[PDB]
RNA sequence: UAGCGGCGAGCGAACGGGGAGCAGCCCAGAGCCUGAAUCAGUGUGUGUGUUAGUGGAAGCGUCUGGAAAGGCGCGCGAUACAGGGUGACAGCCCCGUACACAAAAAUGCACAUGCUGUGAGCUCGAUGAGUAGGGCGGGACACGUGGUAUCCUGUCUGAAUAUGGGGGGACCAUCCUCCAAGGCUAAAUACUCCUGACUGACCGAUAGUGAACCAGUACCGUGAGGGAAAGGCGAAAAGAACCCCGGCGAGGGGAGUGAAAAAGAACCUGAAACCGUGUACGUACAAGCAGUGGGAGCACGCUUAGGCGUGUGACUGCGUACCUUUUGUAUAAUGGGUCAGCGACUUAUAUUCUGUAGCAAGGUUAACCGAAUAGGGGAGCCGAAGGGAAACCGAGUCUUAACU
């Protein structure tokens, strides 16, 4: 029972090359380079599902720090204030209020300064 | 083929009742007047092949 | 129903296929490690080879001799001799019952369990315990 | 145990050890796989590197060409080169122990009785050696795919079943596991039932 | 053309010349080796 | 296994048992007696086989379709439903198959028979000499000179000859067995250049022969020798009349055939690398494994605006390929120009362990016979008993004068 291996090899190669559309040059044409490109894209994608949590958090902290200094207190003192005021709003939402609702953020700063004093 | 016995091992080990192998002790062929009689008396009975070496012996003696 | 028969559970184990991929477990080196004499095709040392140290089967002395006569002695239990078809036991009458072998010249009637019928043993050596066991269950031993 | 005859409406007394035991599916599977393996004429050979029609001249010098080193034009890596582990004609027979063969037949006969795939007739013979007569006879008995098994092999029945595809006539001596399992219904003559019990003890 | 190309690839497969790399290519490898000693 | 063995690596019997097959004879030598069985060579007759052959069952309607053997409906053959072809898949269209027959002639085999040659059978006698054996050297015996029997002989020698001689594993004696120094002999057995039939959990064009094709060719080499690549239009050539561009071209565009000519001979399918044309987006102040996480804008589709999907991707965080070998590689260490095809833990036989199945103090047969994967075949192997170097003893045994 000789098994020719054309049809299944074609299917594997094609699977990998479909996962590499949009890559520059051989990275999207040649199998032997698109295999490495697809794997290295896999490793980066893993690594960056962790980094997007780190990057979004540092973005939010920069926005709360900006808006809170606009209301006359730093980020450090603001988070200490709200923790002592026993407010448990996470900082995705504090960043989002700090962009969209300036008056609510002003009131949060008043709770923070009220408890912090 | 059929497995050939390592033939000079069959002359030196002999199988026992629970699968172990007995052998004659070394050191009792010549130079003998220098040895104590306590050595020589303790080298006369036959002895079991130790745990380390049964692998080798079973490999050399596949029909015994 | 030939497409519904199926083997037992545990009887057909897979079979190691070496050299196929990373997932399989045995790819690249097939389970034989890095370089050396053992990772080589045909590679391996012979039996009883300890590096060059004098091997165990060759640093120990040789003893004994082979008898020539122990190859024609036999050893009859008492579980048989109810199998002899006759109630009389000689070397033939045992050979005829496929119980000793044709080349056998000497035989012996070791106590190895449970004679029942009265048996007349002729021309065979009998051990002590089995003389008592043959004579206890009826029986007769002449020589 | 009793087998109800189809036409005479009697009951044939059989052994419970032969026609009334359990189905050992593992045992039957071993005897079926072994029977089918015994049918393989294992005739084939590829050419190793030694048998390929070439020369043992080394195709280029060992060193200095920038080519990879090669030594024979019959290497298995080379096109036209000789199979690495080329096959030889081989025997595919398995040993089936006699008590495992008989055990397997006892299991399959017990399941042909238990699944109503076993028909016991008193006589089953055809008038003339015509396939038309056997076709009409099997049509009257509501049987299309059938293994007729008779204790005395009739000549006319054998010639009448030789063109019918689904129908096979055997003597009671030469039954095999794969046909008792293969055919939908097995029709045994009563004499064949007695001979089967003599075979299978 | 294909036959002449297979034979004319087969030209320096069994060579001997040591000062020429691969039988034909001129070099200075005699002086390179000789100076390395 | 016993043994042989720098007692290493390894080599490795016989006796005896089971089967296949079975067959015995002649000369060394005279008389009686003849053609007496015996084969060999030939003629003839019979039987059978080979080399050409002959007959050989049984179907139509309708739907899809280029075409029906396909679907649906209703029939018939079958000692014939092995197979191949026919415009798709046919038991009933064709060739065949089962079955039943056929040879003027030449032949193979087997009986019968004619002739020739050959010799039966009886009594008595003989019963293989430079030979057996020996010394020296070497070889074959499983046996390597060893305590080495036995066989063969290059060299030197050298008997007895049935009141005799050979062997029985140094050797002697006793006992048993056999008759060398002359020869013939079927079957079981081994093999396939070659022919026929059939079969394949063999290959299907980089495979299978090196060779599916005018292949041991082209080609290479002084020579011996080495040694390729290369299959497939269509059901049928109906293989493109004629017209136009063009050099009375090449190539093309129509026309026509065709079910289909991106089925047009550079011909089934028609992948990938590689090269183009067209459209959307980005890209000419921006540094690096070229992605990834975020992400504006733009273009197409939507969408009861639901704010989505696809393509692109400014800008921005992070980010030095894969393999291999290594203490450690982005490494400026190895390998790879890319694609496509092939390319590496197999097979056989023994032995051990695990799983599983059968039977169980028993399990199982091998060769072979074969109604032949059945059933016979228990020769044998393994186990139920060990100890001891061995005799021997035996649930004990060995050690030892004997064992707390």
């Amino acid at each position: 029972a000789r098994v020719k291996r054309g049809v299944i090899a074609r299917a594997r190669h094609k699977k990998i090359l479909k996962q590499a559309k949009g890559y520059y040059g051989a990275r999207s044409r040649v199998y032997r380079v698109a295999f490495q490109a697809v794997i290295k894209a896999g490793q980066y994608a893993y690594r960056d599902r962790r980094q997007r949590k780190r990057q979004f958090r540092q973005l939010w902290i920069a926005r709360i720090n900006a808006a809170a200094r606009q209301n006359g207190i730093s980020y450090s003192k603001f988070i200490n204030g709200l923790k002592k005021a026993s407010v448990e709003i996470d900082r995705k939402i504090l960043a989002d209020i700090a962009v969209f609702d300036k008056v609510a953020f002003t009131a949060l700063v008043e709770k923070a300064k009220a408890a912090l004093a | 083929p059929k497995i050939k016995t390592v033939r000079g091992a069959a002359k030196r080990f002999k199988k026992t009742g629970k699968g172990g192998f007995k052998h004659k002790h070394a050191n009792l062929r010549h130079i003998l007047t220098k040895k104590a009689t306590k050595r020589k008396r303790h080298l006369r009975p036959k002895a079991m092949v130790s745990k380390g070496d049964l692998g080798l012996v079973i490999a050399c003696l596949p029909y015994a | 129903r030939l497409n519904t028969l199926s083997p037992a559970e545990g009887s057909k184990k897979a079979g190691k296929r070496l050299g196929r991929g990373i997932g399989s477990g045995l790819g690249k080196t097939g389970g034989r490690g890095h370089k050396g004499q053992k990772s080589r095709s045909g590679g391996g040392v012979r039996r009883g080879f300890e590096g060059g140290q004098m091997p165990l089967y060759r640093r120990l002395p040789k003893f004994g001799f082979t008898s020539r006569k122990a190859a024609i002695t036999a050893e009859i239990r008492l579980s048989d001799l109810a199998k002899v078809e006759g109630g009389v036991v000689d070397l033939n009458t045992l050979k005829a019952a496929n119980i000793i072998g044709i080349q056998i010249e000497f035989a012996k009637v070791i106590l190895a369990g449970e004679v029942t019928t009265p048996v007349t043993v002729r021309g065979l050596r009998v051990t002590k315990g089995a003389r008592a066991a043959i004579e206890a269950a009826g029986g007769k031993i002449e020589e | 145990m009793e087998l109800v005859l189809k036409d005479a409406q009697s009951a044939l007394t059989v052994s419970e050890t032969t026609f009334g035991r359990d189905f050992n599916e593992a045992l039957v599977h071993q005897v079926v796989v072994a029977y089918a393996a015994g049918a393989r004429q294992g005739t084939r050979a590829q050419k190793t590197r030694a048998e390929v029609t070439g020369s043992g001249k080394k195709p280029w010098r060992q060193k200095g060409t920038g080519r990879a080193r090669s030594g024979s034009i019959k290497s298995p890596i080379w096109r036209s080169g000789g199979v690495t582990f080329a096959a030889r004609p081989q025997d595919h027979s398995q040993k089936v122990n006699k008590k495992m063969y008989r055990g397997a037949l006892k299991s399959i006969l017990s399941e042909l009785v238990r699944q109503d795939r076993l028909i016991v007739v008193e006589k089953f013979s055809v008038e003339a050696p015509k396939t038309k007569l056997l076709a009409q006879k099997l049509k009257d008995m509501a049987l299309e795919d059938v293994l007729i098994i008779t204790g005395e092999l009739d000549e006319n029945l054998f010639l009448a079943a030789r063109n019918l595809h689904k129908v096979d006539v055997r003597d009671a001596t030469g039954i095999d596991p794969v046909s008792l399992i293969a055919f939908d219904k097995v029709v045994m003559t009563a004499d064949a039932v007695k001979q089967v019990e003599e075979m299978l003890a | 053309m294909d036959i002449n190309w297979r034979h004319n690839q087969s030209t320096f497969y069994h060579f001997t010349s040591d000062h020429r790399i691969s039988g034909w290519k001129e070099t200075n490898a005699m002086y390179v080796a000789l100076n390395s000693q």
